[PDB]
RNA sequence: AGCAGCUUUACAGAUCAAUGGCGGAGGAGGUCAACAUCAAGAACUGUGGGCCUUUUAUUGCCUAUAGAACUUAUAACGAACAUGGUUCUUGCCUUUUACCAGAACCAUCCGGGUGUUGUCUCCAUGAAACAGGUAAAGCUGUCCGUUACUGUGGGCUUGCCAUUUUUUGGAAC
């Protein structure tokens, strides 16, 4: 239950993980959302989880925008 | 079971059949479920544009229906009065709104979440688009909730039923009356909506002209007279000089060619 | 009036009944409703009683019964001895 | 051309009950409830009234097959031509219905269906003034938006009871596709938002204060209603209440036992989900996708309802509505909630005091009534009246005092009213008026003949004798909530038609309570309204129904106000009495804008505002957000009244552009004099102008608050729009939980 | 964006040349 | 059942009770219960021997009520439908 | 419950079984209509000479209450 | 589920006179026909009572009651959509036709719903006999079957699921 790292990993690779393993990816989302909606989170964690939901809601690639990206 | 009979006047289909017809119709069926799509792009706003001699983008153009105060030194210029405002609030933004028909104000913002995309995604799911929601006594042991006998909340056809439920007419219905093949206006929906792509000028002009004809038909109805009497073919059939038979359509067309040729010659 | 031998109170709605109470009075009226306690609703109810002055005539005949017109009346079931049919519905 | 109204007695729809019995309710005050249906735009108020109207009537002539099947709403109360074409309510309408609760006890209920658009907040204010209880209908998707907060606050201030109708639950099931557990979390979130504004008064589904509904699909229910219909028969009667109270919150059930935590290895949902939401979802799911045979047997076995052979042929939406209407029946649980929630013994006295003045109860033998507004109803002009005391009979002579005079008469009374005849009385019926011979305390009724004696609202009374006349109370002018700041100037196209316009403007001024219509000194007419839709509606009424003449109008304008940003640089006197001015403190401006003895007032000023000892005593008047301060007292006290009058004239037409002065404190610094009064007033006005001009005069513009509901990906577009509108700013962005929407709050100059 | 019907990118469902389921001139 | 619903429907009308003690109370029905406990207001009490006394309010235990006379206009209240 | 809330802390006169009368301040009540009285007094006739103060706490059993009158 | 009540379309047993209850003496279709009706105070007929009109024939209004198919509220048989005439104002023009395109007032045309009756096709055919009556009939005489009590089954109620406000006695003298 080290959500602070799960959130950080998901921001960066979740959008590819959703193309490659949509089964486990949507399990990790149903787990992460159950936490957000039903658990007594600490604020600094909570606002980073909610910001991961904003990311999925509107631009799921926006977690890997700012990195250096060499073309394929 | 599916049709009233060989007179072919009424139909009644089951959910999986309607679903299959709706699915086969995707290239020609109507996809705009949100009524707000037509804001300032509907029959009444076109009537207002015509009456006001104002032409909104992509809308039809018509001949004008009609041929100290508000001087610029006394007017406070803050925002230009767009033509869209003149049709949105035609009484407020026009001094002489003659022949204006007040439009429908608005419809609640649509929140229909879309589906049928991934074969095994259920009917009920928390779509990525939704915001999260981040906020002794005893009874008989056999007491249970209503409908507990049914374990399956979502049935195999539930997604289709919800999709058909939101679809525009006629896929919204499971029964109905037959219509003439010529009364199915397949292409009409395309020009009643905004052009789906940035097409060439000649295409956009065709869209506008088709809309113009539609608006004129809506503005000037020609009601049929209730006097159904003396219809031609029924009148002729009553005489001994006309007989009936069944033939191939191509044979009938060739006969009509030969007959018309004889008449004119 | 003669009524069917299988008749329960549930059948006697709109019939005119004589309802006899434990204090010696009778209530006559069209039955509108009844309850598991035998609470009764009598429409257009009239009460009759035999005054103590006239009661001696009943000992081993014309009796001048006193009447009150009540109207729509609720009888509480514990006060009721028995009920008798007087008349059929209209 | 103006309304769909039943003009013929013969065609008035027959009620299912006897109307003579309902009228026999009316002589009992405690068997009448006045219910105001309020809530945001399109929340479903008129549809809820459609349910009550259809329950109450045998056959409605105006009901098409499309409406009976449920393809389109009846919109019975939206019978105006404008309301039909625009698709929203514009005017207050209502109906008097005999409603039975779950114990079959009937009451007369006067329902008032108020418009939801913020532009028509004046009609909502009338509904609040007229009602005992209000049903706040909330759209479950958007939830407690800012307009819901305002309606809740306004209801508390008006001393009405509340019940909340969480409407459009079908959108959770069919539109959003939320799974039932997340729909429960959404409902719980909504209720928690509701409770955050209701002060300490808790609102909960187990208290029946929350009613769940889908007016489109014809159903409403409360937990008590649902239990009595379908669960009470399976459990001991002595346990029904204990069961009902456990159908909400963190309660879990398994095998006849309840727990505050989920049972081990069971993973079931809370009791509300298991006993209420899941079966509702199953009703939706099965009616839409289950085979009619199996469904018919399920509905017979569980709900004991029998589908007719015709119903089996219905199309999906009509069939779903039909099934839901069979299961949920009539609006009995909503009536039961209404009727238990209102308690007159703890609300009615506070209401009557709030709407008039605190004091003694009105004698039972004297007629007293509040003339709420005048309505253009059924092709005639009527007055909406609530009888507060006595009996009003057809043909009675009554005294109608225009409520603008109430303050004057109140002051004169503590130390002549137009008389007119009640030519007709009638109950509200939405599309008909049912005539009655008299009206009792507690009724809301339409009266004809008195509407000529007043403009906005009035007090109707008929004192028995000069003794009781001492105790007569006069109703205050209704607080229309919003202030009309959207402005347009107009004049007739043809001058010959100016008198027709005058008559039409008088009608508008009477039919549109919140409108302010004034003839300016240049001869052009000014109309102030709540917004662009408000103006568009009244202009349509002028051109199409009341004036029937062509009218030239200006582009939209706004009501400015004049103020000062710094103290006056010099004590300049005037002649034809020097006055000075200062920028009023923000705190006092705000509290005066919300309308919140000489020694008491001096305490207020000294403790919260810190004014000095003299200022806290020498305040002569408070007017339109301004203050006059007098700082030998006998030398000045001779003309206090005339000085005040001059100040009143100055504050409504300032020196910059004769616009209202606002937010300034004026202090009288000297007097120029020892038949004299004629000079004192105009000179004091001139002094105020100088007092302002000698400061740093500034112009103030009204700022609209804006509530934007939008899909969340489009928030950049709203951002750009706000950037492109001068002086507009975004102050908040709430996520609407469980939906794709955002609520974006900001400000825009009018 | 990938077409829901045929997976190929470049066109939406309504524009798909494959039946719904579940070189050019110079 | 219906008799109790009828009594709760008489609320606010003038009703006349007779008690087991023989006394008669006529007054406006303020409140009623499934027990038939009733509250009356502005009440004329007739002693069984004929004495008449006025009382501002009376609460009567339902077990002591013999019969209740309600107004006849209740005969077509919705409860009977 | 008997809805006796109106009567709390007020004087009441209870006509109880056996043609007896008791006056007292209603201190509380019960589902059975049992009541507690402060300052209770037995009432015998009109003359106060025949009335008798009862005690500090008096409990009256609910089936014994025929009626109560507000005072 | 068992027990209890109500109800009776079926089966069994008992009964089987009368009387009562219940049910009955074609069905589905047709690119068949005729007739009627389909845009209006939101705007429908009839039976009953009152007034007016009407002058022997019925109209209008008020009141009481019964039924109101189809069509319609972002108004309309038609989720569709042509043409013509007259007048006005325009366009291109070189005169008319043929035309431009806005309006107003009117028509035609291609189609549609519902009701009633007839007809046509296919399939069926314990009582379809005889007589009266009606616009007609499932109306009357008449005929046939079943039913009344019990058992089993079906449907409904949702009662059971002696301790202060009802029904396991403050009554009796
Ligand atoms: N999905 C859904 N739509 C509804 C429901 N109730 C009403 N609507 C729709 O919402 C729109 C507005 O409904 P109204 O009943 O007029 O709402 P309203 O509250 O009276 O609106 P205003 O008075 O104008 O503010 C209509 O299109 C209704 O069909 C509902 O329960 N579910
Ligand atoms: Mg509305
Ligand atoms: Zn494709």
């Amino acid at each position: 239950n080290s959500l602070r790292l799960v959130i950080a990993v998901m921001k960066i690779c979740g959008w590819k993980l959703a193309l490659v393993s949509k089964k486990t990816h949507d399990m990790i989302w149903e787990k992460l959302r159950y936490i957000l909606q039903t658990q007594e989170l600490s604020s600094t964690l909570r606002e980073s989880l909610e910001t991961l939901f904003e990311i999925r809601q509107k631009d799921y690639k926006s977690g890997s925008q700012g990195l250096f990206i060499l073309d394929p | 079971k599916k049709v009233n009979g060989t007179s072919y006047k009424k139909w009644s289909f089951d959910l999986p059949e309607m679903s299959n017809l709706y699915r086969l119709s995707t290239p020609l069926r109507d996809e705009v479920t949100d009524k707000n799509y037509y804001y300032l792009f509907d029959k009444k706003s076109f009537f207002n544009g015509k009456a006001l001699n104002n032409a909104i983008p992509g809308g039809p153009k018509f001949e004008p229906l009609y041929p100290e105060f508000n001087s610029i030194d006394r007017v406070i210029f803050r925002v230009p009065i767009r033509s869209e405002y003149k049709v949105a609030f035609p009484h407020l933004y026009n001094s002489r709104p003659r022949s204006v028909r007040i439009p429908w104000y608005n419809n609640p913002v649509s929140c229909i979440i879309q589906n049928d995309e991934e074969y095994d995604t259920p009917a009920l799911f928390f779509d990525p688009s939704l915001n999260p929601i981040p906020h002794d006594f005893t009874l008989p042991e056999d007491f249970a909730p209503l409908l507990a006998e049914e374990e399956e909340l979502i049935l195999p056809n539930t997604k289709d039923a919800m999709s058909l439920y939101h679809s525009p007419f006629p896929f919204n219905r499971t029964k109905g009356k037959m219509v003439r093949a010529q009364d199915v206006a397949l292409a009409k929906k395309w020009f009643l909506q905004h052009p789906d792509e940035e097409y060439p000028v000649k295409v956009k002009v065709s869209y506008q002209k088709l809309l113009k004809n539609y608006v004129l038909n809506e503005l000037h109805p020609t009601l049929p007279t209730n006097h159904n009497k003396t219809k031609l073919l029924k009148s002729l059939k009553n005489t001994k000089y006309f007989q009936q038979t069944t033939i191939d359509w191509v044979e009938a067309g060739l006969q009509l060619c030969r007959q018309g040729h004889n008449m004119l010659n | 009036i003669q009524v069917a031998h299988s008749s329960r109170l549930a059948n006697l709605i709109d019939y005119k009944l004589r309802v006899l109470t434990q204090d010696g009075r009778v209530y006559i009226g069209q039955l509108m409703a009844f309850d598991k306690h035998m609470n009764l609703v009598l429409n257009e109810c009239i009460e009759e009683r035999v005054p103590k002055t006239q009661l001696d005539k009943l000992r081993p005949l014309n009796i001048k019964v006193e009447k009150r017109v009540l109207g729509l009346t609720i009888l509480r079931g514990e006060q009721i001895l028995s009920t008798v049919v007087e008349d059929k519905p209209l | 051309e103006h309304t769909i109204f039943t003009q013929l007695k013969k065609n008035i729809p027959k009620t299912r009950y006897n109307r003579d019995y309902m009228l026999s309710m009316a002589n009992i005050p405690e068997r009448i409830i006045n219910v105001g249906v309020i809530g945001p735009l399109h929340s479903g108020k008129t549809s809820l009234m459609d349910l009550l109207v259809i329950d109450s009537h045998k056959r409605i002539p105006d009901m098409s097959k499309n409406v009976e099947l449920g393809w389109k709403p009846l919109r019975y109360l939206d019978n105006l031509k404008q309301e039909i074409d625009r698709g929203l309510s514009i005017k207050l309408n209502g109906s008097t219905l005999l409603c039975t609760d779950l114990e079959s006890k009937s009451r007369m209920i006067n329902f008032l269906d108020a418009p939801g658009h913020v532009n028509f907040m004046d009609e909502t204010a009338v509904a609040l003034a007229a009602s005992d209880l209000v049903l706040i209908v909330i759209d479950v998707v958007e939830g407690v938006t800012f307009v819901v907060e305002q309606l809740i606050k306004q209801s508390i201030k008006n001393n009405v009871a509340m019940c909340f109708v969480i409407n459009k639950l079908d959108r959770l099931i069919l539109d959003l596709k939320l799974p039932p557990m997340d729909a429960y979390l959404k409902l719980n979130h909504i209720i928690a938002n509701i409770n955050s504004f209701t002060k300490g008064n808790v609102f909960s589904p187990i208290d029946n204060n929350i009613i769940f509904a889908s007016t489109k699909l014809g159903f409403t229910f409360t937990i008590k209603e649902f239990v009595s219909y379908y669960y009470a028969h399976s459990i001991p009667s002595s346990k029904i209440d204990d069961f009902t109270t456990r159908l909400w919150g963190s309660v879990y059930y398994h095998k006849g036992n309840f727990r505050t935590k989920p049972f081990e290895n069971v993973e079931k949902y809370p009791t509300f989900v298991e006993f209420i939401l899941i079966p509702l979802y199953k009703i939706f799911s099965y009616a839409l996708s289950m085979e009619k045979d199996k469904l018919k047997n399920l509905l017979r076995s569980n709900f004991r309802v029998n589908l007719s052979q015709e119903a089996l042929q219905y199309d999906p939406q009509p069939f779903l509505k039909h099934v839901l209407q069979l299961i949920f029946r009539q609006q009995t649980g909503l009536v039961d909630a209404i009727t238990r929630c209102y308690q007159p013994f703890e609300l009615f006295d506070n209401k009557t005091a709030h709407l008039s003045i605190p004091g003694k109860s009105t004698p039972e033998g004297t007629l007293w009534a509040h003339v709420l507004k005048t309505v253009d109803y059924g092709g005639a002009e009527w007055s909406l009246v609530r009888i507060y005391s006595g009996l009003l009979k057809r043909g009675d002579t009554v005294r109608i005092l225009d409520t603008s005079q109430s303050e004057s008469r109140q002051k004169r009374q503590l130390h002549e009213t137009p008389s007119c005849e009640v030519e007709e009385i009638g109950l509200l019926g939405g599309r008909y008026v049912y005539p009655v011979h008299e009206a009792h305390k507690g009724q809301i009724v339409l009266i004809k003949g008195i509407s000529s004696a007043y403009i906005k609202s009035a007090t109707l009374y008929s004192v028995k004798s000069k003794e009781d006349m001492k105790q007569l109370k006069f109703f205050k002018p209704l607080d229309y909530i919003t202030e009309a700041v959207f402005k347009i100037v107009l004049q007739p196209l043809l001058p010959r038609e100016l008198p027709k316009l005058l008559d039409a403007l008088n009608k508008i001024s009477k039919y549109y309570p919140g409108v302010i219509i004034k003839v300016e000194e240049s001869g052009e007419h000014v109309i102030l309204g709540n917004g662009e839709l408000y103006m568009d509606c009244l202009l349509y009424d002028l051109r199409a129904s009341y004036a029937k003449i062509e009218i030239k109008i200006s582009d939209p304008l706004t009501v400015f106000s004049e103020s000062c940003s710094n103290e006056s640089f010099a004590s300049i006197p005037v002649s034809n009495i020097s006055v000075a001015a200062e920028p009023m403190d923000s705190k006092m401006i705000q509290d005066l804008s919300r309308n919140t003895n000489p020694r008491k007032l001096s305490k207020i000023l000294r403790t919260e505002y810190g004014w000095d000892s003299l200022a806290s005593r020498n305040v002569w008047s408070f007017y339109n957000g301004n203050v006059l301060i007098n700082d030998s007292p006998e030398l000045l006290s001779k003309y206090k009244e005339q000085i005040i009058q001059g100040f009143y004239w100055a504050v409504k037409e300032g020196p910059l552009a004769e616009e209202p002065i606002y937010g300034v404190q004026y202090k009288l610094l000297s007097i120029s004099v020892p038949v004299m009064k004629s000079q004192i007033i105009p000179l004091m006005k001139k002094a105020c102008y100088v007092g302002l001009l000698t400061a740093i005069p500034i112009l103030l513009e009204p700022i609209y608050e804006v509530d934007i509901t939008v899909h969340a990906p489009l928030l950049p577009i709203v951002e750009e729009l706000m950037k492109k509108r001068r002086g507009s700013r975004i102050y908040k962005t709430i996520k609407v939980a469980g939906t794709p929407l955002l609520e974006v709050r900001g400000q825009v100059p009018v | 964006s990938f077409c829901r019907n045929c997976g190929e990118a470049g066109h939406k469902e309504k524009d798909c040349m494959e039946k719904p389921r579940k070189l050019v001139r110079a | 059942g219906i008799p109790v619903k009828l009594l709760n429907e008489a609320q606010g009308h003038i009703v006349s009770l007779e008690l087991t003690t023989g006394a008669t109370y006529r007054g406006k029905l303020v409140e009623s219960e499934d027990s038939m406990n009733v509250q009356l207001r502005d009440v004329i009490a007739t002693e069984p021997q004929g004495a008449v006394t006025h009382m501002d309010q009376i609460f009567v235990r339902g077990s002591q009520i013999k019969f209740i006379v309600v107004p006849d206009l209740l005969k077509n209240a919705p409860l009977f439908k | 419950t008997p809805e006796l809330k109106k009567y709390m802390d007020k004087k009441i006169l209870l006509n109880i079984n056996g043609s007896r009368k008791v006056a007292g301040i209603l201190r509380g009540y019960d589902i059975f209509l049992n009541v507690v009285l402060d300052d209770a007094m037995e009432i015998n006739g009109e003359d106060p000479a025949n009335n008798h103060q009862l005690g500090l706490q008096t409990v009256i059993r609910g089936n014994s209450i025929i009626s109560l009158e507000a005072l």
